[PDB]
DNA sequence: TTAGGGTTAG
């Protein structure tokens, strides 16, 4: 079923992918999980992980680290791994002053409603957060919040035994893919004929690959000897293009391979992704992406509304971001690892454009 | 502006070392005209009356095809460098000066500048301006020094109109008058006029006066600005 | 109809009252013939216009008199003609030409100053109300007959014989609201019958044209014993085919970036006036030249048009030589703009503008009790549909988790944090020691088909919480002592991230807070899109992103989150 | 007559 086989890993533009969906118990088993990566699962084309059901409880395994409740909802069944949580740094009840008292107790009011909530025995009403996980052979969900339905009467569950078709025939049943299918489809891909080419396809590689190890910082002869890397680095355009030096082509060969992967860290650097801290090394770098530090530096600066003007100002301006920083850290700081940050920030929700060239967080 | 198109009749020819120059003769005549393509010909001239023929307009709309294609700035204060020149445009809100080979004159853009404007320990009762329209929207204007042969052009200056600051320098600032670190954005226009340094009054009839208002009418209506005019009692409208 | 404003004034013993006629629902009135007469009118609407200008320092004051600075009232009537009746007063007892014309459009009336009459006496005008009008002809000019106006002589063979601006100053500006596009009016001139008498004035012995008239050919200033008529004959019907025809645009021409509404118009209906208080934050009197501030105001008008399954919001603004608004610009009012002006900020919000350009008109006042319209049930999925999609909405989502929340005092003087009142302002800028509570929250919600954060302002935090009001206040005087409050959480189910900290009591008990199921319910939210439908702001491609959790790190195409801004926070039958 | 296009150091 090519219309079932959505492209690979399933990516989310399909938004169901990041939000718990609300499928008939019945139907949480009927689903594949994903041949291409454990952890997922698959419903009409639309990819599955947060999952969201409500039922009761029927049956009861109790561990040292989980609960395992057997829950029903008319169509059908299932277990769930129910994480448990210990009270570590216990709150004590003191007679503190009125405002310490009265922080203390409505505390411990929000904590035993939350035990009351989170305590549970067989016939109740029981909602789960959670993703689906499969054990011994058998699917399960590990929920990441469950809570005691507090309803007195079935009027929610009669809601939602309504709904879920309505729903289902909305959303879930919908299979079509509107995506526009913009794909390279390996043209040149075994040999870029163009070291300039073959170093843009390098980069994007090998920040790919750094960004799924999370490297944050890298020595380029560390990258160098990628398997991944290598191979695409070594098509036969670069021994072709090296091949002036015949008596020595194994010679001139890697000598231009580790200079193509120089020139691929440099357009990194260009592009703000990679850079070299004043670490005194000649090959070091650190990536930005990861660089947790300079985002929060850069987030103090302004997050804490900016420090050296007195009036009363609501962010600051991007020259001006850039010159505090280069004079709080180092003038070198490029304007290309500036921007990759200011974007990724607004993306984290750690700073907003209000316009361009003036920013607030 | 670079890029007008002049028209000079009677103009007598005259020769400096073999270098060919042409002078506003006795008997001499004029006509020029605005640079755009997609706008009219507005004549633009101080000679006696005219008349506009076909081929004349038509030289000048083929002057403007070749300027635009065959030969081949904007610049917001709030877009600026730290240090360089530019040919800036704005409204005088006042002048001033304290004694010696410089003379202030004080503008706005409407936009704001990246860096706080440099502030000169001018002795203020040389100023003339006046405050309404300044004080509490003081954070969108700046201050420029002019030097030597500018003096004069400066000083014969009258607040209120708009000017076009050819080859304003740039220059930055980093400190107070007490050497505690700021930084700031100066502005200077140096004596002689060598690469074009000068200043031109602009008449409030070009269309680039049209663009810095239309600009203005956004720079107060959406403004987004905080309050000001806290004496909610002062207006009273037409009173 | 009056001298000094044309405004159609109703005058009887003891003084005068303005009113504001319709012909019939959605119809202007069109006929000079009616002025003079009685009208007796029954079922008829009173107005009023509350102008206050007070100063309050605090919500506290509200309860007291002691601050009102200042206090007008405008004061008027309106109402249809299909129900008023008119008497014609029965004329108190004990040699001319003629031409029909189709008139274009009006420019607005307005205090213009005016040229040398074209090759006239050259004194100089000075100011003075006056508006023109554009139109041509049909059938040359007529005769005196008595049975209404002669054979058209020989219509003239040009466009220019036809084609005339028409001008008007002085007493004939009592003639103006009569006007009307589309229409076909008979202008009437007694006096000898001669010809000329109405074919040229583009070089004359006296015209003062304005300046954006000069130089047409085709002008015409009419004399005051000239007046006009409307045509209505079934003869001339068939010209009369403009019924069902307006200047009106397509939403496209709108909502891009590039000409400034000197092309384009569009019907309405309105939602709020208020003033424009930034402007006088930033007084500037159209560059000095207005003088003194008559204060500027603004609109919302919810647009309308037959081609989009919703209406844009786009605000318009009134400035100081357009004031006083005209009559019956008032919340649920029908109008129909015309020729506005259309400026797109540097900050990128479309807006419009007034100019001379610009007249309004009214299609309907307002209904007698304001209605209510529920505001659409959706998922959030529909905005990630692709094609159009509702304006604004509820949802019935679920709280995931909180992301940002800060706490502020601040003066209620000056735009920044305050302590108590004792401000950083405080003898500065700001003169008095005073502050109010002020909050701000980030959440995330999902409801079964979509990821959004929602951002939610002021007291309805509360809400957000789900704390009961007067808990919350009691936390709120808590919360002034530090003044300021500010947490940022790693996220789902994390700790404090590093933006904030943790010693204090009460920032555990917050922490707590926004991690107890408690807080993270379901809850029925109803929203406005955060960036309205429009090209201004600008597409883009999707970002990549790489998981980390469960099995193995998904690396996927997304695209941007949502954002959303709150309106109402309510729960649903208390679900846990 | 002068000036007869090209960077100040303020
Ligand atoms: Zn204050």
């Amino acid at each position: 079923r090519c219309e079932e086989e959505t492209p690979s890993l399933l990516w989310g533009l399909d938004p169901v992918f990041l939000a718990f969906a609300k499928l008939y118990i019945r139907d949480i088993l009927d689903m594949k999980e994903s041949r291409q990566v454990p952890g997922v699962f698959l419903y009409n084309g639309h990819p599955i992980k947060q999952v969201d059901v409500l039922g009761t409880v029927i049956g009861v395994r109790e561990r040292d680290a989980f609960y395992s409740y057997g829950v029903d909802d008319s169509t059908g069944v299932i277990n769930c791994i129910c994480w448990k949580k210990l009270n570590t740094e216990s709150v004590s009840a003191a007679p503190s002053a009125a405002r310490e008292l009265s922080l203390t107790s409505q505390l411990k009011k929000l904590q035993e409603t939350i035990e009351q909530k989170t305590k549970i025995e067989i016939g109740d009403t029981i909602r789960v957060r959670g993703s689906i996980r499969t054990y011994r052979e058998e699917r399960e969900i590990h929920a990441t919040t469950y809570y005691k339905v507090d309803d007195p009467v079935w009027n929610i569950q009669i809601a939602r035994m309504l709904e879920l078709p309505t729903i289902y025939r909305k959303v879930y049943d919908q299979p079509f893919h509107s995506s526009a299918l913009e794909k390279e489809e390996a043209l040149s891909n075994p040999g870029a004929l163009d070291l300039p080419s073959l170093t843009s396809l390098l980069s994007e590689k090998a920040k790919e690959f750094l960004m799924e190890n999370r490297v944050q910082s890298f020595y380029q002869q560390e990258l160098e000897m990628v398997e991944s890397l290598l191979s695409l680095a070594n098509q036969p355009v670069i021994h072709s293009a090296s091949s002036d030096q015949v008596n020595f082509k194994k010679d001139t060969t890697s000598k231009a391979i580790h200079s193509i992967f120089k020139n691929a860290i440099q357009l990194l650097q260009e592009k703000g992704l990679v850079f070299q801290k004043d670490d005194g090394f000649d090959n070091l770098y650190y990536v930005t992406r990861e660089d947790k530090d300079l985002h929060r530096k850069i987030h103090r600066i302004i997050q804490q509304d900016c420090q050296k003007p007195n009036h009363m100002e609501k962010g600051c301006h991007f020259l001006h971001i850039l010159a505090c920083a280069r004079l709080s850290i180092r003038p070198g700081l490029s304007e290309a690892v500036l921007q990759q940050v200011l974007e990724l920030l607004e993306d984290q929700s750690d700073i907003v454009s209000t316009m361009e060239h003036y920013y607030t967080a | 502006k670079n890029g007008d198109i002049v028209r000079f009749h009677r103009l007598k020819i005259q020769v400096y070392k073999k270098e060919t120059q042409g002078i506003t003769s006795s008997g001499f005549a004029s006509l020029t005209f605005e640079g755009t393509l997609g706008a009219p010909i507005i004549p633009r001239t101080s000679s006696k009356y005219f008349n506009f023929t076909t081929e004349d307009h038509k030289m000048v709309e083929a002057l403007r095809v070749w300027a635009s294609t065959h030969m081949s700035t904007l610049l917001k204060l709030c877009d600026v460098q730290p240090m360089q020149y530019f040919d800036l445009t704005c409204q005088l809100l006042g002048k001033a000066e304290v004694d010696g080979a410089s003379f202030l004159l004080k503008v706005w853009d409407g936009t704001r500048t990246p860096f706080p404007s440099w502030r000169v320990l001018i002795q203020d009762l040389v100023l003339e301006g006046d405050l309404s329209h300044i004080h509490r929207l003081q954070n969108l204007t700046i201050d420029i020094l002019v030097y030597d042969n500018h003096v004069h052009v400066a000083r014969s200056l009258k607040v209120g109109s708009f000017l076009r600051i050819y080859s304003l320098h740039t220059k930055l600032q980093s400190m107070n008058s007490e050497n505690q670190t700021m930084l700031s954005l100066e502005f200077h226009l140096h004596g002689g006029t060598s690469y074009g340094r000068g200043i031109r009054v602009l008449p409030e009839s070009n269309s680039d006066v049209d663009q810095l208002k239309k600009d203005l009418e956004s720079a107060n209506l959406t403004a987004n600005q905080h309050s000001d005019v806290i004496c909610q009692s002062e207006p009273d409208d037409s009173f | 109809a009056s001298s000094h404003k044309g405004c159609l004034q109703l005058r009887d013993q003891s003084g005068s009252l303005p009113c504001l006629l319709l012909a019939k629902h959605s119809q202007p009135l069109s006929d000079p013939r009616l002025i003079g007469c009685l009208v007796r009118a029954e079922r008829f609407q009173l107005i009023v216009e509350r102008d206050v200008r007070s100063s309050f320092p605090s919500w506290k004051e509200l309860s007291m008199p002691g601050f009102i600075q200042k206090q007008q009232a405008r004061v008027y009537v309106q109402f249809f003609l299909a129900d008023a009746l008119i008497l014609p007063v029965p004329r108190p007892c004990l040699l001319g030409q003629s031409r029909l014309f189709l008139l274009c459009h009006k420019e607005a009336l307005m205090k213009r100053n005016f040229c040398v009459p074209p090759g006239a006496s050259p004194e100089v005008p000075k100011p003075a109300l006056s508006f023109y009008v554009l139109g041509s002809w049909l059938g040359g000019t007529q005769r005196k007959e008595g049975t209404g106006w002669g054979l058209p002589e020989p219509q003239g063979n040009d466009d220019n014989d036809q084609k005339v601006h028409l001008i008007f100053f002085g007493s004939s500006v009592r003639w103006f609201e009569f006007l009307h596009p589309g229409q076909v009016y008979r202008l009437i001139a007694p006096g000898p019958a001669t010809p000329m008498l109405f074919e040229k004035d583009g070089s004359s012995c006296i015209s003062r044209r304005p300046l954006e008239l000069a130089g047409c050919a085709s002008c015409l200033t009419v004399q005051d014993n000239w007046t006009l008529e409307l045509e209505s004959s079934q003869d001339i019907q068939d010209v009369l085919d403009a019924n069902k025809s307006l200047p009106e645009s397509s939403l496209t021409d709108l909502l891009s970036d590039n000409f400034t509404d000197s092309l384009v118009s569009f019907s309405a209906e309105i939602l709020s006036r208020t003033l424009c208080e930034p402007l006088v934050a930033s007084l500037w009197m159209k560059l000095g030249n207005t003088g003194a501030m008559r204060r500027c105001v603004k609109l919302t008008v919810a647009l309308e048009t037959a081609e989009c399954e919703f209406p844009p919001h786009l605000d318009v603004y009134i400035e100081d030589p357009h004031l006083p608004p005209s009559l019956g610009l008032l919340p649920g009012a029908r109008v129909h703009f015309s020729q506005l002006e259309k400026r797109v900020s540097r900050s990128h919000n479309v807006y419009c503008c007034f100019r001379s350009s610009t007249y309004v008109q009214v299609l309907s006042f307002p209904p007698e009790t304001t209605i209510s319209i529920p505001l659409p049930h959706i998922y959030l999925a529909e905005l990630l549909q692709g094609g159009q999609s509702p304006f604004q909405a509820t949802a019935s989502c679920h709280i995931v988790s909180v992301f940002s929340l800060q706490l502020f005092w601040v003066c209620a003087y000056c735009t920044s944090i305050c302590r108590q009142g004792k401000c950083t302002r405080l003898g500065s800028t700001c003169p008095t020691q005073t502050a109010i509570s002020q909050a701000i929250i980030r959440l995330l919600v999902e409801d079964g088909t979509a990821e959004a954060v929602v951002t939610c302002r002021n007291h309805h935090v509360a809400a957000a919480l789900g704390l009961c009001p007067r808990e919350w206040a009691s936390l709120l005087d808590f919360v002034q002592v530090p003044g300021r409050v500010v947490l940022q959480f790693a996220g789902p189910g994390a700790q404090l991230e590093s933006s904030a900290r943790v010693d204090e009591p009460m920032t555990m008990f917050l922490w707590t807070l926004c991690t107890s199921p408690s807080v993270l319910r379901p809850i029925v939210l109803s929203f406005e899109l955060e960036r309205k439908p429009s090209k201004i702001v600008p597409l883009e491609p999707p970002r990549l992103q790489r998981f980390q959790c469960g099995e193995l790190p998904f690396l996927t195409h997304v695209n941007p989150r949502l954002r959303l801004s709150c309106l109402s926070i309510r729960e649903s039958e208390y679900s846990s």
